């Protein structure tokens, strides 16, 4: 009677449950009037339609995997929750939106992986004597933090490519530091010297081996040696049970995208590992730089932390660059580069202070909403990141996921994962749009103009021709009705004079 | 809106070539229109890739192009104790092709140049040159403002003050009415952006073959600054000339600084004097705003408006907050000079790394409107990622915000379609501007050609015999005296250049809200509410009118009298889409709704 779900028409069980999800079918032979079959579920109750045969699905949120979260991650990695649940089912009929928890907790003893990136341009000469000693003292300051620590080097200075690496005279390929009278390594993009090991000496060993070079141009080609160290995870040597820190150490600026076109590149950076067995960029002088997006994409998508640990004259610039790349911080790094033990960490306790959510492969059609629960019990709302944590710490986000419509699938799933952590939770979507009528699918039967019309939950489903209640009217349905029952049987004429044949009825 | 997608026409060049980086509209004497086509990485006589440009003459088929010859030897003159060089080995001959009256200026940015003074040098570094051609006649000449005989040493001495070593001049080029050359040098100055102008005239007259370094006394060159924020800001990456500031006898430049204070980006318009009357401040960092900029009319009140496109732009899409997609900002110029403020339509693309506003084309009035209209390009958009042309019109306030057209790349992945655009410029001379894509990824440029519009006019008269009371009308077959009238349908076609074999399908609809079986009004000739007419508008400037009788039933017969009665007229062009592409799109009232209803 009342609601849209009476007014908006009756059709099939197909139009009654997408419009609204209060609104419930009937599809077994009952009153043909009475309800429109298509009210809401106490109403239909009320008629008495439901011969265990009343049709309402109810959007679930069930979870599937729910390993509780641990306590510490020192010992078995590969055993080591930080989400809960890990897997939930969701079930969701057209227009309905169904709440489900996520229960965030970064564990205290959690392997890091520490990867050096460090500027070798002329002006960091200074910087690389202060590093000599860094991966023992790296070591014992990060023993306090954790249990597990793999630290590894790499190198950059600029695209070996005219105007940004002299070319003359032939001397100067060799020794492009031959007109101050020094000697220096030849310009190179960038070069992984050595992979993530636990073996912290061999930090100290490959460090006092490296050399700086010279370059033209004040901004420097870091963002090619980031794009490289984060997708070349075979050679890097990331692990997929620990956190993945980044330190990206520089002086000046940075080149970004379509800034190779003045030395005559210009094609794009297609984010694929091309480090040979050189250990050398092999498409530093054939590939553009890499832009803020492409480098923002893998970032996330290899769980990494980027950590800027730039100097005080470009604090500004990359402060400016982290707003817009997630889960990035920046420290202010010394002339010489003498407090980038301290720098590492602090910004590894400032990474691990914010927990924030991310979510991939979002059908379309499918919003989410968050509402946070930081320390305490402040649910913020609207909010899909706390901030202000510490190590230890357990945050929880209520998500609300609303589906526009029904998609076609019917079958579809979206990971929600916190940034920087392998760990996720899978969530599955399983829209529900259909009846259980509809598996019987009956085709044209007696019922219908004897074979004229599906009858299929309870009401006759026919084609233009033959419609009416009993799929019989053969033409438009209005004037001729379905079955001239305006008329009754003979003798009275449009229901004695009074009902004409009219919207195929008395 | 216009350009025809089916009908394509595909320039080929040499493989591996990057033909279609630079292309441009070349009209001869005769005023037949070329197409001159960069090539950068064309091999050289030495098999190295130093550069080449195509001169492509206009035809339907298309096909492989003449190449412009170009000097491509290393030159070496000793002049006094110096020994200047010039190394034109991956120069990119053809990065950036601007034609200007019977003048085709090619220009090779990375171009280098060394003065060898005993042990000390001047540093090969890209000075940048450009080679201008006269086609018709073989003149020759060469402009790089940008060389000097300095050696390195004293420039290490003045702190690299005035240092246009690395000018990488023709980076960007365009050349004013006048005929005044304005070279983009982003390299200059030590990478703080430089732009050097000098007449064409001048060039050709003051080119003396063998001399490598020399001064046209009629060029003047920007100014180096100290101010940080210019520092690394590439000032010069695109340039383009338009007027700003009133009186027409100055016409002011307008100069992309893509990585301005600190990757900000800002566009900058400057007199012919390089004094900064206005600044466009970017809005995004490492959004590249000024990678593409274009100076149009698009709102037609006869005041030139600016686009400057930002191809690497992230936008907040509240999924994921950083969606590099690219934008296009328009601004349009107010009554007062100086008083270019907040842009008026932010354009932003669609498709994930597409670098939309990487190439923006003045269209003219494409549909003839009587509204310029532009061409905004993703070299990698589409769903596919192989380039999209989308198709921006003009109107009273600005531009439409949704793209009248879109462009699919006709040509593999990579292709970058859409790097360069190029258009107002009528090819066929079907009366119509057309545009030309250069997709240097598969050495390939495409031709799209505007077909005509047709403004349609629908305009039905019915008799207001809607009353059926009347009863005195007759019907042929039988008598049955009913209030009957007629149906006067006339349409319109305007449009210039449409073909006179135009023959629009006029559908008749009479009581479109009753079914067929409840039509209450009918034909006296086929006794069917409504019909189809396949009236020949082409060639008929007249709009073709045509009267058809039409009968309603008796009083009786419509228990439903009280409902209204709803005609229709439906105009569209006929269907031959099967036997030949649309030769004109329809344009205006396609539909109209003649309503009435029944009141005796
Ligand atoms: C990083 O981004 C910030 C903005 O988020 C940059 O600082 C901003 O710089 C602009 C100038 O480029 C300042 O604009 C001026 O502000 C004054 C005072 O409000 C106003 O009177 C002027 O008309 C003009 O708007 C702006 O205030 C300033 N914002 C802040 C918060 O300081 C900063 O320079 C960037 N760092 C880089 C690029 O290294
Ligand atoms: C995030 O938090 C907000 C605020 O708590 C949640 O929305 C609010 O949820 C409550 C409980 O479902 C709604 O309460 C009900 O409101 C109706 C009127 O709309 C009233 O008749 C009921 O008696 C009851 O008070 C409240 O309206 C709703 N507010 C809004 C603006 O929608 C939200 O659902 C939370 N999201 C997640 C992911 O959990
Ligand atoms: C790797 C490469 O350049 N391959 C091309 C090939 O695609 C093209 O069909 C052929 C025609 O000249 O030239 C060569
Ligand atoms: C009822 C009616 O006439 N609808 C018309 C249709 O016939 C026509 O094909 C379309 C575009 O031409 O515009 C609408
Ligand atoms: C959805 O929100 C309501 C109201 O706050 C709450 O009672 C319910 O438990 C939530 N469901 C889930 C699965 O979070
Ligand atoms: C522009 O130059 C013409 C030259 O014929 C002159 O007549 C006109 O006054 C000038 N306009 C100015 C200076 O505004
Ligand atoms: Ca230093
Ligand atoms: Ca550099
Ligand atoms: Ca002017
Ligand atoms: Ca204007
Ligand atoms: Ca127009
Ligand atoms: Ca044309
Ligand atoms: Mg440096």
């Amino acid at each position: 009677g009342p609601n849209i779900c009476t007014t908006r028409g009756v059709s099939s069980c197909q139009q009654c449950l997408a419009v609204s999800p209060m609104c419930a079918w009937c599809s077994d032979e009952a009153l043909p009037l009475g309800s429109p079959r298509c009210d809401l579920k106490e109403n239909l109750l009320k008629d008495n339609c439901a011969p265990e045969s009343i049709e309402f699905p109810v959007s679930e949120a069930r979870v599937l995997e729910d390993r509780p979260l641990s306590d510490k991650g020192s010992g078995d990695s590969s055993q080591v929750t930080q989400v809960s649940p890990q897997r939930i089912a969701l079930r969701l009929r057209p227009d309905d939106s169904k709440n489900f928890s996520i229960q965030v907790r970064q564990v205290e003893d959690y392997p890091v992986d520490i990867y050096y990136l460090m500027d070798l341009s002329y002006s960091m000469k200074d910087d690389l004597w202060s590093i000599q000693n860094l991966g023992t003292k790296l070591a014992t300051q990060m023993r306090k933090l954790t249990s597990n620590l793999r630290i590894g080097f790499g190198a950059f200075v600029d695209k070996p490519v005219s105007p940004y690496m002299y070319i003359s005279p032939p001397e100067a390929l060799e020794n492009p530091c031959y007109d101050m009278k020094t000697t220096c390594l030849p310009m190179f993009g960038y070069k992984h010297v050595l992979t993530l090991t636990d073996q912290v000496t061999r930090f100290n060993e490959e460090v006092k081996k490296q050399s700086v070079s010279r370059n033209r141009d004040a901004p420097e080609g870091g963002f090619d040696a980031i794009m490289q160290a984060t997708v070349c995870d075979e050679k890097i040597g990331w692990r997929n049970d620990a956190s993945h820190l980044l330190v990206f150490t520089t002086d000046a600026k940075t080149h970004i995208a379509l800034d190779g076109r003045l030395a005559g590149i210009v094609q794009p950076n297609d984010g694929q590992c091309h480090v040979g067995s050189d250990n050398h960029y092999s498409a530093s002088t054939t590939m553009d730089y890499p832009s803020l997006g492409l480098m923002t994409e893998k970032l996330s998508q290899k769980n990494i932390n980027l950590i800027f640990a730039v100097t005080e004259n470009v604090v500004n610039l990359y402060q400016n660059y982290s707003e817009l790349i997630p889960g990035t911080t920046v420290g202010v790094l010394s002339m010489d580069s003498s407090n980038v033990l301290q720098l590492i960490v602090d910004a590894y306790g400032k990474i691990r202070s914010k927990v924030e959510l991310e979510v991939r492969d979002l059908p379309e059609e499918l919003s989410l909403s968050f509402n946070a629960t930081c320390l305490n019990n402040e649910v913020i709302p609207g909010l899909k990141s706390c901030m202000g944590l510490k190590i230890g710490d357990t945050v929880s986000f209520s998500i609300e996921a609303k589906v526009r419509g029904c998609p076609q699938e019917k079958e579809k799933s979206f990971t929600i994962k916190p940034v920087g952590f392998k760990d996720s939770l899978i969530v599955q979507v399983t829209f529900d749009c259909d009846c259980a009528c509809q598996a019987q699918a009956e085709p044209n039967s007696h019922r219908c103009n004897n074979g004229n019309g599906t009858f299929e939950c309870g009401v006759c489903r026919c084609g233009p021709g033959w419609l009416g209640s009993q799929c019989e009217c053969s033409e438009e349905d209005y004037r001729p009705s379905q079955q001239d029952e305006c008329s009754p049987r003979e003798g009275q004429p449009v229901c004695s004079q009074r009902g004409e044949c009219l919207c195929g009825q008395c | 809106l216009n350009l025809d997608p089916v009908q394509l026409t595909f320039y080929a060049g040499p493989n591996g070539s990057q033909f279609g980086f630079s292309l441009d509209f070349h009209k001869d004497s005769h005023g037949r229109v070329a197409i001159v086509v960069g090539a950068p990485r064309t091999l050289g006589p030495s098999q190295e890739e130093t550069g080449g440009v195509f001169l492509c003459p206009w035809r339907a088929e298309g096909g492989q192009c003449p190449s412009l010859l170009f000097d491509l030897r290393d030159e070496t003159r000793n002049v006094g104790s110096q020994t200047l060089q010039t190394f034109k080995a991956r120069q990119g001959l053809g990065a950036s092709v601007v034609s200007w009256s019977d003048v085709i200026v090619a220009c090779a940015p990375w171009q280098h140049w060394n003065v060898l003074e005993k042990t000390e040098e001047a540093e090969k570094t890209p000075v940048g040159s450009c080679f201008l051609a006269q086609p018709e006649s073989g003149r020759r000449a060469e402009y790089s403002p940008c060389r000097g005989n300095t050696l390195s040493r004293i420039y290490v001495e003045n702190d690299f003050s005035w240092d246009k070593r690395y000018c990488e001049a023709g980076f960007s080029s365009v050349v004013t009415q006048a005929g005044e050359l304005v070279l983009g040098a982003p390299g200059g100055y030590y990478f703080l952006g430089l732009l050097a102008q000098a007449p064409v005239a001048d060039i050709f007259s003051s080119y003396r073959p063998g001399i490598l370094l020399w001064h046209v006394s009629s060029q003047s060159l920007s100014f180096d600054s100290s101010n940080p924020e210019y520092f690394d800001g590439y000032w010069g990456y695109s340039v383009a000339v338009g007027e700003f500031d009133g009186d027409l006898n100055t016409t002011e430049y307008v100069v992309g600084a893509p990585t301005w204070s600190w990757t900000l980006g800002a566009v900058e318009i400057l007199d012919s004097y390089y004094q900064r009357l206005h600044r466009l401040r970017g809005e995004q960092m490492a959004s590249y705003f000024g990678h593409s900029v274009a100076v149009t009319d698009v709102n037609g009140d006869g005041r030139h408006d600016l686009l400057v496109g930002a191809p690497l732009y992230m936008e907040s899409r509240a999924d994921r907050k950083l969606a590099e997609v690219g934008r296009v900002y328009l601004f349009l110029q107010p009554r007062g000079p100086h008083a270019l403020g907040a842009p008026s339509l932010l354009l932003t693309g669609t498709q994930l790394y597409g670098r939309f506003g990487s190439a923006i084309a003045p269209l003219g009035d494409l549909d003839r409107d009587g509204y310029n209209d532009i061409a905004v390009a993703a070299p990698y958009g589409g769903p596919s990622g192989r380039g999209q042309v989308l198709v921006f019109l003009g109107q009273s306030e600005g531009l439409r915000s949704r793209p009248s057209q879109v462009l699919d790349s006709p040509f593999p992945t990579g292709s970058a379609f859409g790097f360069s655009l190029r258009g107002a410029v009528d090819i066929d001379d079907n009366g119509y501007p057309d545009l030309i894509v250069g997709a240097y990824g598969a050495n390939q440029v495409a031709v799209y050609r505007a077909q005509p519009v047709v403004k349609a006019s629908v305009q039905l008269l019915v008799q207001d015999s809607l009353n059926p009371a009347v009863k005195s009308c007759v019907l042929p077959q039988t008598k049955t005296p009913v209030s009957c009238f007629n149906i006067q349908m006339c349409v319109g076609a305007t449009g210039h250049n449409i073909p006179q074999k135009l023959s629009l399908n006029a559908e008749l609809q009479l009581d479109r809200q009753k079914p067929r079986q409840g039509r209450r009004v009918l034909l006296l000739g086929s006794q069917q509410a409504g019909t189809t007419l396949n009236l020949d508008l082409g060639g008929k400037h007249s709009p073709i009118c045509h009267t058809t009788m039409a009968f309603l039933r008796d009083e009786a017969d419509f228990r439903d009298k009280l409902s209204p009665i709803v005609l229709s007229l439906n105009v569209s062009l006929p269907p031959t889409e099967a036997g030949m592409a649309p030769a004109v799109v329809l344009h205006g009232d396609t539909h109209v709704q003649e309503q009435t209803r029944i009141v005796l």
